[PDB]
C-alpha cells in the first residue's frame, strides 16, 4: 500500500519545458512522457521531459507513430546518460487539474506496465507570476470504490495539507484518483544561476538622460501639478462636512487630489536625485 | 534591595532592545 | 537502532557507534531515520568535532531526504548547552543554501543554549524567523524560543 | 605631441615649425581639415587653431609606457569614489 | 573574591542572608567565568561553617563540574558512617547531574 | 549584419543539465550543441537546443567529430515536433575560447548561412551579463595571412517571453530587489556599475604586461583606440562646464525644494487625520 505522504520530487529543469510547450499550443490540449529515476516506495523522481507529435480534436488529443518514442530513447541514452519513464503528463487549457473521461483512460493504460505512472497536469493559463497550478494525480481503484472502503491508510501528517479546488471536486476527484503534494528540487548547480543570469544590464546607469529634456520634464509634471494642487486647495475646504466616510463611496466617479498628489512627488523626486547624482561621479571619475 | 532593582531594568534593555529591532524589520519584509 | 541509541543515550559508547557508521553509509532512505538520530543521542553533549564532520560531511551529498532529516536532528544534539562553542557552525548552516540544514541550524543553537536567556542567540535565531523563505525553517525558528526561555515564563507570552 | 591640455597651437608657431608664411597656414589647414587627417576648428583673428582630434599613428614600446602610468592612477580613482557609495549607501542595500 | 567571603564572615547575621545570595549568583549571572569563582568559595566556608551544609554543596558542585569533590566529602560522612546524612548529599546527585557526570564519579566512589 | 540576439532562459537552462550529465567525466569536456532559433526582423532569436556528442583529445587538438546522424535525425524530429522552429547555428560551453571553434562553425555552415556561436558560463562569477555571442567575418586583408578570419562580438541579452517569465519568477522565490524607488538605481549600477567600469580598466591592464617581457606580437591594430581613449578623454573644468554644471544644480534641486516642501504638508495632513480619531473616540467608547 501507500502512505499519502509521497513527496515527488521533480526538478528545477523540466517545468520549464512543461510550460513553453503547454503553452505554444495551449487551446488544444498537448502533452508529452517524463523520463525520469525512481526511488523508493515514497518518493519519486522527474528529472527529463519531452513531448510528441500529437493529432487532437476538440474534446480528445492522441498520439501518432510508435517508432518516434523509441528512436527519441535511444538518442537520450548515447547522449548524457539513460532514464527511465516515470509517467506522462497533459495540459488542460484554462481549466485547473483533473482527470477527465478520456485523460482516465490512457493513464489507465499506462499504470500497468509501472504501478507509479505519475499523471500531471499543467494549466499554463492559470499561472500567473506565482503560483504555477500543477497538482500531479493518480489513479485509485473503482473496485474498491464499489466497496465503499477508503483508500491509502494515512500514516504521516504530511498529505492533507493543500486543499483541492471545487472544480476538481465536482470531477472525479475523490472518487477515482488522489493527489500528491510536490516540491521543487533546488540547488546553486541551478538557482545561483538564474538570478545572476537573467536581469542585469551594463550600462543602464553610468549614462545621463536626455539632458536638455529631462529638466524639460520636470516641467511636463510641475505644471498639471500647480492645478492637481488647486484641487489640493479645494478638498480640504469641504471637509468638517458630511462624514468621510461618505466621502469615500463619493469620490468614486473622479479622482482625488491627495492620493494623486503624493504620486508625483515620488516621481518628481527619483527622476531628479538619481540624474543629478549620477551627472557628478562623471565628474571626478572622468578627468 | 537596589542591586536587584538594576539587574531587572538591565534585563529589560536586555529585553525591549531586541523588540524594537524585531518589528523595524518586519516594515521591509511585509512589504516585500 | 532507534531502541539502542535511547538506551545507551549520552553515553559515547565506541560500539553503539560502530554498527551505526555502517548503519550510516548504506546510501540508502529508510536508514536516514535509523542512522543519524541515534548517532547523535549517544554522542549527546559531547561536541567530537571528527564526528560533526563526518555527518554534516555526509549530509551534502545524499539524495534521499530522511538521511538529510535525521542528522537534521541528530548535529543539532551532538552539542549541548555550550554558548560559545556551537557559535561558527550555526553562522556555517544558516548560511548555506540547504533549507534542511538551515532549519537544522536552528535546533543546533535551540540546544546550545537551553534555558539560557541570551541576546546574541535572540538577535538572529529570530531574525531569521522574519526573513528565510522555507515554510519549515519558520517553523524551527519560533520554536526555539521557549526551550531557551522556560527558565522565565514570564515574557514568553509578552512576545 | 602637445597634451589634451590645450593642443590649442598659433599660425606663428607653423610659420616656425614649417618655415611657411602666414598668407598660406590658413588654405593649409583647410586642406587638412577636408582631407579628414585632422578634426579642429580655425579662428582667425586671435591667431590660433582648436585642434580636436589627430589621426592615430603607430608607436613602439616607449609611448605604451606612457599609456601604463596614465592608466595605473586612473585605478585607484574608480576605487575611491566608488568606496563612498559601498559605505554611504550600504544600509540601504544590503 | 574576598571582600564578597568577606561579606559572610563578618558582623552579620545568618538567618537566609547566605541562601539567596547563592540564587543570585545563579541566576542573573553573566558568564562562567565570575560564576565558578564566586561559586567554589561559598561552599568551602559551609565546609568551614560549623554545620556543614550538604544539598547546596553538592547544587553548586555539579554547576561547577567537580567530580572528585563530592567523592571527597563522601568519603568524610563514611568517616563519619551514616547514611542519615550521607544521603540527600547523594540522591540530589542523582536526581540533578547527569549520566556522563554519574558516570564520571563513579571512579572516585569506588576508589 | 546582425543587430544582436535573443537568448531565452530556457536555452539558458538547458546547457546547464547537459553539464551535468557529461560532469561525470571528469577530466575535460566541453559541450558543444546545436542551437536552434528562428532570426526575424535582422533580431537573432533562440529558443531550443541539445548537445552533439563530442570529444577531444589534446595532442594534435585538430580533430573533432560531430555526429551528423545524430543532427539529422533529432533536427527532423525537431523540424517535426516544432516546423516554426529551426536551426539558428550552433553553440559550446565556452571557457576560454578553444582552438577547434574556428572550423566547427565552418564544418556545419552548409546548413544555416550565418552559423552563429554562443558562449555561456558555467561557473558564474561577473558583473557583466554572462553570455557571449560572436560572428564569423572573414578577410584577405591588411597585414595577417592571405586568408584570414577572425570572430566580432554581437551583443548580447537574455530575452523574456510571457510564457516563461511565469516560470523563472516562480522558480527564483529568492533574495530580491524589487520595488524600484530611488534605490534601485543606486545598486543595480551606481554600488555595481562602477565596479562594473573595474574590470575594464584592468582588462586592459592585462594586455599591458607586455611591455618588454610579455607575448612576442606587439600592438599594430591594438593601440588606434587606445590612443583615442586618452584623447577622447573628456574636457577639463575650466569653462562654462564649470558655469553650466552650478546652473543646473541651480534648477533640478528647486523641483527637489518644492517636491519636499509638499511632503511635509501631506503628513500633517495626516497627522490631523489621526487627531480626528485620537481624541473623538475616547469620550466615546472610553
Amino acid at each position: 500500500a501507500v502512505d499519502t505522504a509521497e513527496q515527488v520530487y521533480i526538478s528545477s529543469l523540466a517545468l520549464l519545458k512543461m510550460l513553453k510547450h503547454g503553452r505554444a499550443g495551449v487551446p488544444m490540449e498537448v502533452m508529452g512522457l517524463m523520463l525520469g529515476e525512481f526511488v523508493d516506495d515514497y518518493t519519486v523522481r522527474v528529472i527529463d521531459v519531452f513531448a510528441m507529435p500529437q493529432s487532437g480534436t476538440g474534446v480528445s488529443v492522441e498520439a501518432v507513430d510508435p517508432v518516434f518514442q523509441a528512436k527519441m530513447l535511444d538518442m537520450l541514452k548515447q547522449t548524457g546518460r539513460p532514464e527511465m519513464v516515470v509517467g506522462w503528463y497533459h495540459s488542460h487549457p484554462g481549466f485547473g487539474c483533473w482527470l477527465s473521461g478520456v485523460d482516465i483512460n490512457t493513464q489507465q493504460s499506462f499504470e500497468a506496465l509501472s504501478e507509479r505512472a505519475v499523471a500531471v497536469v499543467v494549466d499554463p493559463i492559470q499561472s500567473v507570476k506565482g503560483k504555477v497550478v500543477i497538482d500531479a494525480f493518480r489513479l485509485i481503484n473503482a473496485n474498491m470504490m464499489v466497496l465503499g472502503h477508503e483508500p491509502r491508510q494515512t500514516t504521516s501528517n504530511l498529505g492533507h495539507l493543500n486543499k483541492p479546488s471545487i472544480q476538481a471536486l465536482i470531477h472525479g476527484l475523490n472518487r477515482h484518483y488522489y493527489s500528491i503534494t510536490i516540491n521543487y528540487r533546488k540547488n546553486e548547480l541551478e538557482q545561483k544561476m538564474l538570478l545572476n543570469l537573467h536581469k542585469k544590464s551594463w550600462m543602464e546607469g553610468l549614462t545621463l538622460q536626455d539632458y536638455s529634456e529631462h529638466c524639460k520634464h520636470n516641467e511636463s509634471v510641475v505644471k498639471e501639478m500647480l492645478e492637481l494642487a488647486k484641487n489640493y486647495n479645494k478638498a480640504v475646504e469641504e471637509e468638517d462636512k458630511m462624514t468621510p466616510e461618505q466621502l469615500a463611496i463619493k469620490n468614486v466617479g473622479k479622482q482625488d487630489p491627495k492620493r494623486h498628489l503624493e504620486e508625483h512627488v515620488d516621481v518628481l523626486m527619483t527622476s531628479n536625485i538619481v540624474q543629478c547624482l549620477a551627472a557628478m561621479l562623471d565628474t571626478v571619475v572622468f578627468k | 534591595d537596589l542591586y536587584s532593582r538594576y539587574k531587572k531594568l538591565q534585563q529589560e534593555l536586555e529585553f525591549l532592545e531586541v523588540q524594537e529591532e524585531y518589528i523595524k524589520d518586519e516594515q521591509k519584509n511585509l512589504k516585500k | 537502532s532507534l531502541g539502542l541509541g535511547l538506551a545507551a543515550m549520552g553515553t559515547a559508547r565506541q560500539d553503539v557507534y560502530d554498527l551505526l557508521k555502517t548503519n550510516l553509509y548504506q546510501d540508502d532512505a529508510v536508514t536516514g531515520e535509523a542512522a543519524g538520530l541515534a548517532l547523535g543521542l549517544v554522542m549527546l553533549g559531547s561536541k567530537n568535532a571528527q564526528a560533526i564532520e563526518d555527518m554534516v560531511g555526509y549530509a551534502q551529498e545524499t539524495q534521499h531526504e530522511k538521511i538529510l532529516r535525521g542528522l537534521a536532528v541528530g548535529i543539532a544534539l551532538v552539542m549541548y548547552g555550550r554558548m560559545e562553542e556551537a557559535d561558527a557552525l550555526i553562522e556555517s548552516l544558516c548560511r548555506d543554501k540547504d533549507p534542511i540544514l538551515r532549519r537544522s541550524g536552528m535546533y543546533t543553537v535551540a540546544m546550545a543554549y537551553c534555558g539560557s536567556g541570551n541576546n546574541k542567540a535572540i538577535r538572529r535565531l529570530l531574525h531569521v524567523a522574519v526573513s528565510d523563505v522555507n515554510d519549515d525553517v519558520r517553523r524551527a525558528a519560533v520554536e526555539s524560543l521557549g526551550f531557551i526561555l522556560f527558565r522565565t515564563p514570564e515574557q514568553c507570552p509578552s512576545v | 605631441t602637445r597634451p589634451a591640455n590645450h593642443r590649442q597651437l598659433t599660425f606663428e608657431e607653423i610659420a616656425k615649425s614649417a618655415k611657411i608664411t602666414v598668407n598660406e597656414v590658413e588654405l593649409l589647414v583647410m586642406k587638412a581639415l577636408s582631407v579628414g587627417l585632422v578634426k579642429g576648428s580655425i579662428d582667425e583673428v586671435d591667431k590660433r587653431v582648436h585642434m580636436t582630434w589627430v589621426q592615430p599613428r603607430v608607436l613602439d614600446l616607449q609611448q605604451i609606457k606612457g599609456m601604463k602610468d596614465r592608466l595605473e592612477f586612473w585605478c585607484t580613482d574608480v576605487k575611491s569614489m566608488e568606496m563612498l557609495v559601498e559605505h554611504q549607501a550600504h544600509d540601504i542595500l544590503t | 573574591l574576598d571582600v564578597f567571603e568577606k561579606t559572610i564572615l563578618e558582623s552579620n547575621d545568618v538567618p537566609g542572608m547566605l541562601a539567596y545570595s547563592l540564587k543570585l549568583c545563579m541566576s542573573l549571572m553573566q558568564n562562567k567565568q565570575f560564576r565558578n569563582k564566586v561559586l567554589r568559595v561559598l561552599v568551602k566556608i559551609y565546609m568551614n561553617l560549623e554545620k556543614p551544609d550538604f544539598i547546596n554543596v553538592c547544587q553548586c558542585l555539579i554547576f561547577l563540574d567537580d567530580p572528585q569533590a563530592v567523592s571527597d566529602i563522601l568519603e568524610k560522612l563514611v568517616k563519619e558512617d551514616n547514611l542519615l546524612m550521607a544521603y540527600q548529599i547523594c540522591f540530589d546527585l542523582y536526581e540533578s547531574a547527569s549520566q556522563q557526570f554519574l558516570s564520571s564519579v563513579i571512579q572516585n566512589l569506588r576508589t | 549584419a546582425v543587430q544582436k540576439v535573443v537568448v531565452h532562459p530556457l536555452v539558458l537552462l538547458s546547457v546547464v543539465d547537459h553539464f551535468n550529465r557529461i560532469g561525470k567525466v571528469g577530466n575535460q569536456k566541453r559541450v558543444v550543441g546545436v542551437l536552434l532559433g528562428s532570426w526575424q526582423k535582422k533580431v537573432l532569436d533562440v529558443s531550443n537546443s541539445f548537445a552533439v556528442p563530442f570529444d577531444e583529445d589534446d595532442k594534435d587538438d585538430s580533430v573533432w567529430f560531430l555526429d551528423h546522424d545524430y543532427l539529422e535525425n533529432m533536427y527532423g524530429m525537431f523540424k517535426k515536433v516544432n516546423a516554426r522552429e529551426r536551426i539558428v547555428g550552433w553553440y559550446h560551453t565556452g571557457p576560454k575560447l578553444h582552438k577547434n571553434d574556428i572550423a566547427i562553425n565552418e564544418l556545419m555552415k552548409r546548413y544555416c548561412p550565418n552559423s552563429v556561436l554562443v558562449i555561456i558560463d558555467v561557473k558564474p562569477k561577473d558583473l557583466g551579463l554572462p553570455t557571449e555571442a560572436y560572428i564569423s567575418v572573414e578577410e584577405v586583408h591588411d597585414d595577417g595571412t592571405p586568408t584570414s578570419k577572425t570572430f566580432e562580438h554581437v551583443t548580447s541579452e537574455i530575452g523574456a517571453e510571457e510564457a516563461e517569465e511565469v516560470g523563472v519568477e516562480h522558480l527564483l522565490r529568492d533574495i530580491k530587489d524589487t520595488t524600484v524607488g530611488t534605490l534601485s538605481q543606486r545598486i543595480t549600477n551606481q554600488v555595481h556599475g562602477l565596479k562594473g567600469l573595474n574590470s575594464k580598466l584592468l582588462d586592459i591592464r592585462s594586455y599591458l604586461e607586455k611591455v618588454a617581457t610579455g607575448k612576442l606580437p606587439i600592438n599594430h591594430q591594438i593601440i588606434y583606440q587606445l590612443q583615442d581613449v586618452f584623447n577622447l578623454l573628456p574636457d577639463v573644468s575650466l569653462q562654462e562646464f564649470v558655469k553650466a554644471f552650478y546652473l543646473k544644480t541651480n534648477d533640478q534641486m528647486v523641483v527637489v525644494y518644492l517636491a519636499s516642501l509638499i511632503r511635509s504638508v501631506v503628513a500633517l495632513h495626516n497627522l490631523i487625520n489621526n487627531k480626528i480619531a485620537n481624541r473623538d473616540a475616547e469620550k466615546k467608547e472610553g
